[PDB]
C-alpha cells in the first residue's frame, strides 16, 4: 500500500463529496453553520481533530444518508464507504488500531425529524457534510493522529 | 336504543380548528341527536366540555399546540323519548407545538397569498415582533411584507407570484417562521401550478370530427396530479367572455407521442360553442385552468382546393391558373396562389385573389415555355378561420404560346468557279434557342425574292442547311421559322447580287490573338455611299477541315473579341463582309495574325 | 345577436346539408318529386312558405334521420338540431314566438317501413331531404313570416 | 422397512469409471447403508460382486468395453436393527468396443492437453506400438508427440493450443486413434474455446453512472453456449495480479446492435475495485475468462471543458484561449488545445499545457484578423486516465487589433490650365488589403504640410477620393488610416512642387506589348544630383474614358513587367514620374508602343 498514493486519494474523496453537494443547488444556498432546531444530533461544523472523531462522523453520516430517498446521495453514500474505508486503510498505514465505528444508537428519534420535516432536514445534512470535508481536507496535511 | 357513533375522526382545518367528525349507525332510519363529551388537556390547565348537537362533526375553536384531546360520543333519537347510547371509546389526540395557518395554500400564478403563524417556545407564545420569516432556509423575506396583525401571531403576504420552480423532488416553495435567527424544522409549503394551458383545436377538412390538443410540459413537476378536461357546449356560438360553468362534462382525451394530449369530438355540430377548461384534482382540491371558447366553425382547417390547373393562354401569353373552391366552406374565401419555376428550390411569388366568384386567374409571367410549379390554398374571406393546406402541386406542360418571335441568324457558303455565271449557295443557320423559339419551331420556309421570277417559298423542313442555285443579277433569301401558330414575326434578309461584289470599303482588317480563347479583330472604313447596315465576320482553321465560323456584328461596331480557340501557331483567315441594302459586298481577308 | 349573421348562417346550414346529401351517391340518381308508395307520411316536396311548417318539417326530418344506422347521417342530425335552434332565434329577432314543434305523434307507423324495406325509406327521405332544404333556402330571402 | 432406492443411473466417467448412482427414498429422516448387487458380463469372464457402502454411489474401475452390467441396490436403516429393502429392478448397461480417455476436453489457447486410448479388435487389446493417431482424417499427427505409457494404452501430448477454427457446424476438432492405416468411426472431441475476452469500461462525465462493454465475435461458433459476466468488488483500489473470486455475482448484460454487451452500474462506489470476468458455463463444465479489474476513477471519461472563449488581445494581438476545467476531476489534469484557421478543413495546430492552475493561454497567430476554430480537451496530468472529447468549437469575433500598420497608397489627378498658379488636386487611393489595414479602417485623415499654413489635417471619413487646392510653391501630403485605437504607423507622403517640376532625370522610354496581359516598360536615366526614392508609372488608354491606373515602382527598377489588359489595336499611353523628396518630377510620357 503506497502511503503517499493514500493521502492524495483521501484528498480525492473529499474534495469528490464536496462537489456532489455543490450539485445540489437547494444545499448551496443553505448556511453551514447557522443552526436549525431539531437537528443538533446530527454532527455539523464542530472541530474535528482526529482519526476517531471523523470516522464517527462518516459513519453518522453514512446512517443519514442511507434513510433519505435520493439518487444522488446514495451513490455518494458509496462515495462516503470508500472514504471510510480509506481512513481506515490509513490508520493502519501509521500503527493505530481503528476500531470499526458503530453508527448512533439513537437512531429511534432521526425518523420524526425525516416524516414531519424533510426539507429541514436533507439541506441541513447536506450542507453540514459538505462543511466538514471541507475541514476533513484541511487538517488532512496537519499530521493528523490517532 | 341507538348503537354507539362509529368512525370517531379529528382532522385539523386549514383555519387550524378541530373538527370532530362520527359516522351515524347505518341501522337508524331515523335521525340522531349526538352528545360528545371532550377533554383538552393542556401542560397548565384541564378543561371538560359537553357539547349537544344534531350534525355529525363538531368544530373546536383555535387547537391548542402541545395538548391531548379525549373525545367520547353518545346517540340518541331526535324524535321523541329516546334512549341514549352507551358511550363511544375514548379517543386521543395529541398536538405538536409550532401552529402555521394555513398549512398549504394552492394558487395560480399572478395570485396573492397570506400566512399567518404561531411559534411556541417552552409552552410560550412569544410577540410577533420577534417572529421572522425564510424562504428555503436560502434567504430572509423582505421586512416590509411581514403584518402584524397581532401580539401573539405573524403574517406574511405575497403578491404577484410566479410560478414556483421545482428543486429536485420537491414541487412546492418551502416558507418558514422563525424566532429570530433560529429556525425549527417544520415549514409551510407553497404549490403555484401554471394554470395557463392552452388548448388548441382544429376541424377537419370534411367537417366530420374535431380535434383539439394540449401539452403536459408545465405540470409533468407534480407526481400525483391527476388532468382531466371538462367541456359545456353552448347551444349557440361562443359567449364574449368564457367560464366555468356548474354543469361539465368530462372528455377522454390521449397522450400522443409529441408530448400532446388529443381529444376527438365525433360527431359534430357545426354551430355549437365548446367551452373547454382542464381540471387538475390534487390529493387537496379541485383546480379549474383558464376557459376557452371555441366556435368549430371558426376553427375549420379547409380541404385544399381541388382540380388545379396551370395553362399557358395560346395566344396571349398568361399562365392561366384555374381550381375548384373546396366544398368547406361554403362561404366566401380568399385564396393565395405561389407560382415559379420548377426545379430544386422553387422561388415562390405571392398572388391573393378577393374575389369570391373567381375561380380563375391569368398572371404574366417572363418565360412561356418554362415548367412553373404553382400552389393554391385558401382562408375564409372574412378572416374567421384558418388557412388551408397547400395544394397538391400543378406544372405546365411545354405547347407553342406564340409564332416565334424573330427569325434564325444565317450566312451563306458559294461553291462556285469563278468562270460560271451560276454558283451553288448553301445557306446554314443554327437552331433558334428558346427566347426566338419560344417554345418549338415546327419547320423553317425559305422566302426567295428576285427581280425575274418574283417571289416564292421553299419548305425545307427541320434541315439547317438548305443549297439553291444563284443565277439572277439578284437574288434576296429571307429564313422563316413556322410553328403550330405561324411564321416568324422578324425575319432576317440578305441579298445577292453581282455588281455590288467589287465594292470595297474596309480599307484595312487586323486581328490580333489576346490569348488562345480570344481575337480582337479591327478594322478600318472608307466613306462610302451605300448605307450599311451590318458586318459579318468569318473565320475558319487552314490548317483543318474545320466548320466555316462566322457571327454578325453592328456596322456602329469597328473593333471585336471573338472568343473561340485560337491557336497561334496555326493559320486562321478572318473575312470582314461589309453587308449593306443591296448585299454582301467584297470581303476584306487577312491570312495571319498581325505581326507588327 | 347579429341579424345579418343569423340570415346569412341559415344559408349556411342548408347548403351544407344540401351538400351532405350530395356526396351519398345513391340519393342523387333518385327523383325527388317522384312519389313511391308508403312513405307518404315524410313531408316530402309540399310548398313550405311559412316558419313554423318549416320547423315542423326539421323535427319529422329529426325523427327519421335518428332512427337508421348511419354514421352521415347522425352528424347530419347535428347540423339539422342547430339548423333548427337558428330557426327559432331568428324567429325570436322577428318578435314571433315558435312553439317548440314535437314531432309527428304517428310514429309507430314509421318502424313498419324501416324493417321491411330499408333501402326505399332511406334514398326517398334524404332526397326529398335535400329537395325541401333547395325551397327553403329560396323562400329566406322573401321575408319568411310566421 | 425403507422403500427401494430409486432412480438407478449408469455414467461414464471421463476416467473411464462406471459411476452407479441412486437416489434415496424421499421419506426416510435417516441415513440409509446401500447394499449394491451387480454382475459384470463379457464375452469370456463372468464376475459377481456384491459391495457395502454408505454412499449413494459406487465407482467401478476400469469399464470393460463389450461388456454388460446388470446392478440391484437395496437399502437399510444405517443405525440399529433396520430391516432391508427389498432389491430395486436390475438394470442392464451395454458397452461399446472403443474407449478414449478422456472422451472429450474443453480448454484455452496456449494450454497443454493429453488423450489416452485402447483399441478393441475382436475382443482383444492391442500393443501400443501399433496404435496412430490421426486428426480429422486430413494427416497423421507427428511420432515424436505420441507417448506408451503402458503395451495396452497410447497416448498423444498437444503442446502451446491454438484455437481450433471451427469447419461448418462442429465447434470442435477430431482427434482419431487407429490401428495402424485403418481407422475407425468413432473420434475425440476437443474444443478450445478463446477465453481472451476483452471488456472495457468507461465511466461517465458526471460520475453516475460506469459503462461496460464486451465483444461476442470469438464465441459466435458455439451454440449452447451461455455467457454471464460475474464480478467481485473489493474495498479499495484493484490488485496487482487478478485473480478469480469464488463469491461472485452476476451483471445484467444487453446486447446492443454493434453486436456489443453492455453492462451498466448505477449507483457508482467511486473507490471500490470491480473485478471482472465471463462465466461460460457449457453442458458440460464452467470456464471463466481471465479476470481484469477496473478502478472506476482510473476509467473516467472527463467532460470536455466548459465555457470555452477565444478573443485575440487588444494592442497585443495573442490569440488568447480561456476556459473552465470541467467539474471532474478536480484532481490536476492537463490539456489539449487545437487551433486552425476556420474553414471547411481545419489545419489543427496541437498545444500542450500541463500547469494546474492555469485556465488562459495565449498563442501568438499569423493573421489577427482570420476566425479561428478552437477545441480543447483534458487528462489527468498523471496520464492515469482518459482524454475528454474536445470541446464545442470556440470562434473569434473580427475586432481591430491595433493600429493599422500602413497607411495607404495614393496618387494624384491635376485638373488645371497652365496659365492659373492655382491647380486642383484630386488624391486617390484604394482601401487597405486586410495585411495594412489589420481588420478595420474606420477613416481616413489627410495630414497637409506646406512652408506658409504650417501643418493642418482634414478629415475625409471612408472615402476614397479627395480634393484640394494646390496654391503654394511646395505642399506635401499625407494620408493616414485612423481604426478605434488609432492612427497608421507608416504612411506615404508626396510633395507637390513647382520649381521641380521642369527636372527631367528620364533619358528614354519605351513600351513594348508582351501579350494581351503584360507590357514591358523600361527606362533609362540621366544622372541626376537628387537622390531619387521611387519611379510611378502610369497608363491609361486614349480610346476609352478609362480609369487612370497607376502602379508604384522602386527606384532601384529599370524594367517593369505591367500585367493589366492591354489591346495592341488601341492607343495607351504611359507616363513614368520620377519620385524625388522634393516631390513628383516631371514625366516622361510616350502614346506608342515602340515598333523598332
Amino acid at each position: 500500500v503506497p502511503i503517499q498514493k493514500v493521502q492524495d486519494d483521501t484528498k480525492t474523496l473529499i474534495k469528490t463529496i464536496v462537489t456532489r453537494i455543490n450539485d445540489i443547488s437547494h444545499t448551496q444556498s443553505v448556511s453551514s453553520k447557522q443552526k436549525v432546531t431539531g437537528l443538533d444530533f446530527i454532527p455539523g461544523l464542530h472541530p474535528i481533530l482526529t482519526l476517531s472523531k471523523m470516522d464517527q462522523t462518516l459513519a453518522v453520516y453514512q446512517q443519514i444518508l442511507t434513510s433519505m430517498p435520493s439518487r444522488n446521495v446514495i451513490q455518494i453514500s458509496n462515495d462516503l464507504e470508500n472514504l471510510r474505508d480509506l481512513l481506515h486503510v490509513l490508520a493502519f498505514s501509521k500503527s493505530c488500531h481503528l476500531p470499526w465505528a458503530s453508527g448512533l444508537e439513537t437512531l429511534d428519534s432521526l425518523g420524526g425529524v425525516l416524516e414531519a420535516s424533510g426539507y429541514s432536514t436533507e439541506v441541513v445534512a447536506l450542507s453540514r457534510l459538505q462543511g466538514s470535508l471541507q475541514d476533513m481536507l484541511w487538517q488532512l496535511d496537519l499530521s493528523p493522529g490517532c | 336504543k341507538p348503537d354507539p357513533p362509529l368512525g370517531l375522526h379529528m382532522e385539523i382545518t386549514d383555519d387550524g380548528n378541530l373538527k370532530i367528525s362520527w359516522s351515524s349507525p347505518p341501522l337508524v332510519p331515523f335521525p340522531l341527536q349526538y352528545q360528545v363529551k371532550y377533554s383538552e388537556n393542556s401542560t397548565t390547565v384541564i378543561r371538560e366540555a359537553d357539547k349537544i348537537v344534531s350534525a355529525t362533526s363538531l368544530l373546536v375553536d383555535s387547537i391548542l399546540p402541545g395538548s391531548s384531546y379525549e373525545v367520547q360520543v353518545r346517540g340518541k333519537r331526535l324524535d321523541g323519548p329516546g334512549i341514549w347510547s352507551d358511550w363511544s371509546t375514548p379517543r386521543v389526540f395529541t398536538t405538536q407545538d409550532v401552529i402555521y395557518f394555513p398549512p398549504k395554500i394552492l394558487t395560480s400564478v399572478g395570485s396573492n397569498v397570506s400566512f399567518h403563524c404561531i411559534y411556541k417556545k417552552e409552552n410560550k407564545i412569544v410577540p410577533s415582533k420577534e417572529i421572522v420569516w425564510w424562504m428555503n432556509l436560502a434567504e430572509k423575506i423582505p421586512q416590509s411584507q411581514y403584518d402584524v396583525v397581532s401580539d401573539h401571531v405573524s403574517k406574511v403576504t405575497f403578491f404577484n407570484l410566479n410560478e414556483t420552480k421545482p428543486r429536485g423532488k420537491f414541487t412546492y416553495d418551502a416558507v418558514y417562521c422563525c424566532n429570530e435567527h433560529e429556525c425549527h424544522h417544520r415549514y409551510a409549503e407553497l404549490y403555484v401550478i401554471d394554470v395557463n394551458i392552452n388548448i388548441s383545436c382544429e376541424t377537419d377538412g370534411y367537417l366530420t370530427k374535431m380535434t383539439c390538443r394540449w401539452s403536459t410540459s408545465t405540470i409533468q413537476s407534480l407526481a400525483e396530479s391527476t388532468l382531466q378536461l371538462r367541456y359545456h357546449r353552448s347551444s349557440l356560438y361562443c359567449s364574449d367572455i368564457p367560464s366555468i360553468h356548474p354543469i361539465s362534462e368530462p372528455k377522454d382525451c390521449y397522450l400522443q407521442s409529441d408530448g400532446f394530449y388529443e381529444c376527438i369530438f365525433q360527431p359534430i355540430f357545426l354551430l355549437s360553442g365548446y367551452t373547454m377548461w382542464i381540471r387538475i384534482n390534487h390529493s387537496l382540491g379541485s383546480l379549474d385552468s383558464p376557459p376557452t371558447c371555441v366556435l368549430p366553425d371558426s376553427v375549420v382547417k379547409p380541404l385544399p382546393p381541388s382540380s388545379v390547373k396551370a395553362e399557358i393562354t395560346i395566344n396571349i401569353g398568361l399562365l392561366k391558373i384555374s381550381w375548384e373552391k373546396p366544398v368547406f366552406p361554403e362561404n366566401n374565401l380568399q385564396f393565395q396562389i405561389r407560382y415559379g419555376l420548377s426545379g430544386k428550390e422553387v422561388q415562390w411569388k405571392m398572388y391573393e385573389v378577393y374575389d369570391a366568384k373567381s375561380k380563375s386567374v391569368s398572371l404574366p409571367v417572363p418565360d412561356l415555355c418554362a415548367v412553373y410549379a404553382v400552389q393554391v390554398r385558401c382562408k375564409r374571406l372574412d378572416g374567421l378561420g384558418y388557412w388551408s393546406n397547400w395544394s397538391n402541386p400543378a406544372y405546365t406542360v411545354v405547347m407553342d404560346i406564340k409564332v416565334p418571335m424573330r427569325g434564325p441568324e444565317f450566312w451563306r457558303i458559294i461553291n462556285g468557279d469563278t468562270m460560271k455565271k451560276e454558283k451553288n449557295v448553301t445557306l446554314l443557320w443554327k437552331p433558334l434557342m428558346k427566347n426566338d423559339s419560344l417554345c418549338s419551331v415546327q419547320r423553317y420556309v425559305i422566302n426567295h425574292h428576285t427581280s425575274c421570277n418574283g417571289t416564292w417559298s421553299e419548305d425545307v423542313g427541320n434541315h439547317t442547311k438548305f443549297t439553291f442555285l444563284w443565277t439572277e443579277q439578284a437574288h434576296t433569301v429571307t429564313v422563316l421559322a413556322i410553328n403550330s401558330i405561324g411564321a416568324s414575326v422578324a425575319n432576317f434578309n440578305l441579298t445577292f447580287s453581282w455588281p455590288m461584289s467589287k465594292v470595297n470599303i474596309v480599307q484595312s482588317l487586323s486581328a490580333y490573338p489576346l490569348n488562345s480563347s480570344c481575337v480582337i479583330v479591327s478594322w478600318i472604313l472608307s466613306p462610302s455611299d451605300y448605307k450599311l447596315m451590318y458586318f459579318i465576320i468569318e473565320w475558319k482553321n487552314l490548317n483543318e477541315d474545320g466548320e466555316i465560323k462566322w457571327l454578325r456584328i453592328s456596322s456602329s461596331v469597328k473593333k471585336y473579341y471573338i472568343h473561340d480557340h485560337f491557336i497561334p501557331i496555326e493559320k486562321y483567315q478572318f473575312s470582314l463582309y461589309p453587308i449593306f441594302m443591296e448585299g454582301v459586298g467584297k470581303p476584306k481577308i487577312i491570312n495571319s495574325f498581325t505581326q507588327d
